[PDB]
Order: structure tokens, then sequence, then C-alpha cells
């Protein structure tokens, strides 16, 4: 409840990425409580806080990667698949672990929802 | 399995010079239960053309299954090692003596001496320097031939295609008219013959067939290259199993040119007209008795099977053609099967070939079905735009992280 009102009294409009949606979303995730956090899923985030500095890719990834960890929790395939799209296709010169068990799991919702592995972009 | 009704002294016959070993060679390979009576009768008729290679290598294989004159084929060898030496000298003579026709034969007879020896590289490389050697088309002809007759004993048809090609669009597409209908030496349908069979060997059956059925009967027979019963075998199976009810009227049907080959094999002309006339038990009966007699060839065998198949395929697209909805057992009846297999087949069919169709299986009728257009474009359409807006979301994403610079070092 805390980074609920935290989320949108910082961010400029409702499309507007900051780094507390992975909060909202990890914490949502821990504690099995994913209908707090579907307000700020369905939305197509457009814009990226650059909050005056920091914000590395970790906070881009952990975004994509709990929300289609939470999508999939309620098993909506459709956009977990995309979510985890969005993880992997992240620009990258080194290997994390989060473009992996993203990646791991992208191929599963694939086979889930479609009858193959869907080619990335 | 087994066959006797395949006559090994005729077929042997048909054929002359070196070939012949090498056809008798695949009755050897195939020949269950009856490989040690088939390679004796092959040794009794065939025992001349000057077998000494392969007449040890058969004779060493018939011993470890169920010593000799070996002074005499030493001898032998002592003979053929002088006139090859003489060959070379008089060679030396010719190209001292700067002839052009003399070099060329005495290449061509070292290459024939290399040929029923068995040399088969140094044959090949004499070829190659020969062929430097043209002055006019007909030596190039000639060479052309040669080197054509050598390759499909060394069995590379990607060269013999390309050559045969070659050959023929070189002379102003042979003489445009063809000089008066031809030539009294049907050069042309031996280049047919070897293009056909090359295409044939390469895994292209229509082009076989269509190149293989302007071959004309002036001809006689080529004992290098094919049979006249083996050119109307492959020319039939090959246009009954690509060319579709147009061609096949056209080309086979209706041509005169082909059905003089026919007449040698009766039996591929009465499956080839059963086809035609919708008549499937009797042409699949045919086909399937003369399946073991055809599994002896050493050019069509090993495409055997697969030809099979595709022409039992073209029988049920032609069966269910006219039909809107067809009962099963007659189907079944047609083609000589089981209502189960046929429905297996049917279904096979149907998920990926040309059948159109839907199984009622509860009482085994093949309903014809037919799609319906509005509904698949409205369902394409949505699909489409469904992708698209994502796609386009996805896009506004990528340039927003790539706006502002994120990536992971």
């Amino acid at each position: 409840g805390i980074l609920k009102q935290a989320i949108d009294k910082m961010q400029m409009n409702t499309n507007q990425l900051t780094s507390i949606h992975a909060d909202l979303c990890q914490l949502c995730l821990l504690a099995k409580c994913f209908k707090p956090a579907l307000p700020y899923l369905d939305v197509d985030m457009m814009d990226i806080c650059k909050e005056n500095g920091a914000y590395d890719a970790k906070h881009f990834l952990c975004y994509y990667y709990y929300g289609g960890m939470i999508y999939t929790g309620l098993k909506n395939f459709e956009r977990a698949l995309y979510f985890y799209e969005q993880a992997i296709t992240t620009p990258a010169m080194a290997v994390s672990h989060i473009m992996l068990e993203s990646y791991k799991k992208y191929i599963l919702v694939s086979l889930i929802l479609l009858g193959k592995v869907q080619q990335l972009p | 399995v087994e066959n006797p009704s395949l006559d090994l002294e005729q077929y042997a016959a048909s054929y002359s010079g070196l070939m012949r070993i090498e056809r008798l060679q695949f009755i050897a390979d195939h020949c269950p239960t009856l490989r040690v009576e088939a390679l004796k009768m092959a040794l009794s008729f065939v025992q001349r053309t000057f077998n000494v290679d392969m007449y040890e290598e058969i004779h060493r294989k018939l011993s470890e299954a169920t010593a000799l004159d070996t002074a005499w084929v030493e001898a032998t060898r002592k003979k053929a090692l002088l006139k090859l030496e003489k060959l070379d000298t008089d060679l030396k003579n010719y190209k001292g003596n700067s002839i052009k026709e003399s070099i060329r034969r005495g290449h061509d007879d070292l290459g024939d001496h290399y040929l029923d020896c068995g040399d088969l590289s140094n044959a090949l490389k004499c070829y190659s320097r020969a062929r430097d050697y043209c002055t006019s088309a007909k030596h190039v002809i000639n060479m052309c031939l040669n080197v054509i007759k050598v390759s499909v004993y060394l069995q590379n048809w990607s060269h013999v295609l390309s050559y045969v090609s070659k050959a023929e669009s070189t002379p102003e597409i042979a003489e445009q008219r063809g000089e008066r209908d031809s030539q009294t030496q049907a050069i042309l349908t031996k280049l047919k013959c070897a293009a056909g069979l090359a295409e044939l060997a390469a895994r292209k059956y229509k082009q076989a067939a269509k190149c293989l059925l302007l071959a004309s009967f002036d001809h006689c027979d080529f004992p290098e290259l094919l049979s006249p019963s083996n050119v109307a075998i492959y020319g039939g199976l090959c246009a009954l199993a690509t060319f579709d009810r147009q061609e096949l009227q056209r080309n086979v049907i209706s041509s005169s040119s082909f059905k003089l080959f026919l007449e040698l094999e009766p039996q591929v002309r009465d499956i080839i007209f059963k086809f035609y006339e919708s008549k499937y038990a009797s042409c699949l009966k045919m086909l399937d008795e003369m399946k073991d007699n055809l599994l002896l060839d050493m050019y069509l065998a090993p495409h055997v099977r697969t030809l099979y198949t595709q022409i039992r395929n073209r029988a049920l697209i032609q069966y269910f053609s006219p039909y809107v909805s067809a009962d099963m057992h007659r189907m079944a009846a047609a083609f000589n099967t089981t209502v189960a297999a046929l429905e297996d087949e049917l279904t096979q069919l149907i998920l990926e070939g040309l059948i159109s169709a839907r199984v009622d299986s509860h009482s085994k009728i093949l309903y014809a079905r037919d799609v319906d257009q509005r509904s698949t474009t409205f369902e394409k359409s949505l699909l489409m735009g469904k992708e698209f807006q994502r796609r386009a979301k996805a896009m506004m994403l990528r340039a927003a992280v790539l706006r502002n610079q994120i990536h992971v070092k």
C-alpha cells in the first residue's frame, strides 16, 4: 500500500516507468497478492524516468521480469510472453541473471500458449 | 522378395559391352536367398567381355559364400601391359608427327583399355587432356559423347547434365530446324536419354519424364545408354508420378512418339491407361506385381519406393475429386485396403496434402469441405491488426529505452 501511492505521486503520468514499479512488483510477488499490481501492469509504459541519474537496466529487467511472472501466476500467458520478450531484448553487452531466467521462462510460456517457441525480434 | 519372372539371360543380352556386368552386379546385390545361384548364372552367361578384377572378386565371393589358372591370367596381365606400352609408343610417335586424329584415336584406345582393365582416374585424366583438342563441331560432339558415357560409368550426373545442356545449346539450338527433321545419326536422342538418366538419378523425376518422351524409336538401342524397354519404364513411371491429367493426356496418352516405346512394355501401358480411365484396383495390382521385378534395376531401384508412394497419392486425390461425399467402403475396395488403413491415409493427406475433406467415422463417409472466404478474411485481418498493435507498442517502448540510454554493462 505504500509503494502504490509512492508511484503515482512521483511519476509524471500513468505511462511513465519509474524505478518503484520493480519494487512494487517484487513486494506483491513475494507475498502472493497479485491483484494490487494489475493497475500498474495493464498500462503500456512509454517513457522512463531518468531519476536525476541512477536507474540502471536492473530496474528495467526487474520490472519486465516480475510483471511477467505475476501474469504467469494468473495464467495470462498472452501478456506474460510479451513481458518476457521485452525483458530479453534489452540492449546488452554482458550476461545477467535476469535475462537468462527470463529467456528460459519465455520458452515455456511460448510452448504453453502457442505450439512453438516464438522467434525473438 | 524372389522373382523368377525376370529373364536374366535376355536382360543381359539387351545390353552389350562392359555395362552389362554393372547391371548384373545389382542383381547380385538384390537377390535374397538366390544371390549365389544368380551370381553363378551371371558368371556362366557373361564370362566374356574380359572380366579380370570383377571375375576374381566374384570368384572369391562365391568361394566364401558356399588354385585356378593364375598363370594364364598373369600372362594376360603381362600382355595387357605390353599392349599398353605399345599404345603409349604409338601415341608418342603420333605426337611427334603432330596428327590430331592419330592422338585422339590413341587416347580413345587407351581409355578403352582402362575401361576394360578397371582404371578410371588415369582414363579421366586422359579424357581431360584430350578435351583441349577440338577443331570441328563433329569432333566436339564426338568428344562430348565420349566424356558423357565415361562420366555415366563414373556416376557424376551433375557434370553429365551440365555438359549435355552446353553441347545442346552450343550449335545454334540444334541447327534451328534440326537439319531437315533430325539426321540419320540420332545423336539428339542419345543426348535426351543421357539428360533423362542424369535428372532421374538427381531426384528430379518430372524433368526426366519431360525429356525422356522426346526420344524417338529410330535410335534402336544404345547398349552404353538405356535400352528402349527401360526408357519406356522410366518415362512411364515418372510421367505417372509427376504429370497431372492434362499433361499426361497431352504428352503421353495422345502423343504419337511414345506409344512405340510402350509397345515394348505392355504392362506400363496398361497401368497408365487404367490410371487415366479411373480404374485403380487393377492399376495398383499391376504396379505391385511389377514392383518386385523393378527392384532389380540399377538406375531405378533406389527411386522405386518414393515414386510408388507418389503415384498412389495421386490416385487418392484423383478419386475424391468428382465427389462431394464419398462412401469409404467403396474407396477401400477400390484401393485394395481395409477401411482403417484408408482412414489413416486419408487423415495423413487431409492434415497436409491436397485433400480438403473431413472424415465422419460414425458412418465412415468422407465429406468434401468447402471453406468460407468471408470469415477467413475477417479472422486473418483481425489477427494482423492485433499483431501490428503489439509490434507498435513494443517499438515505442524500444524507442523510449534507446532515447534514455539504458543498457547493461
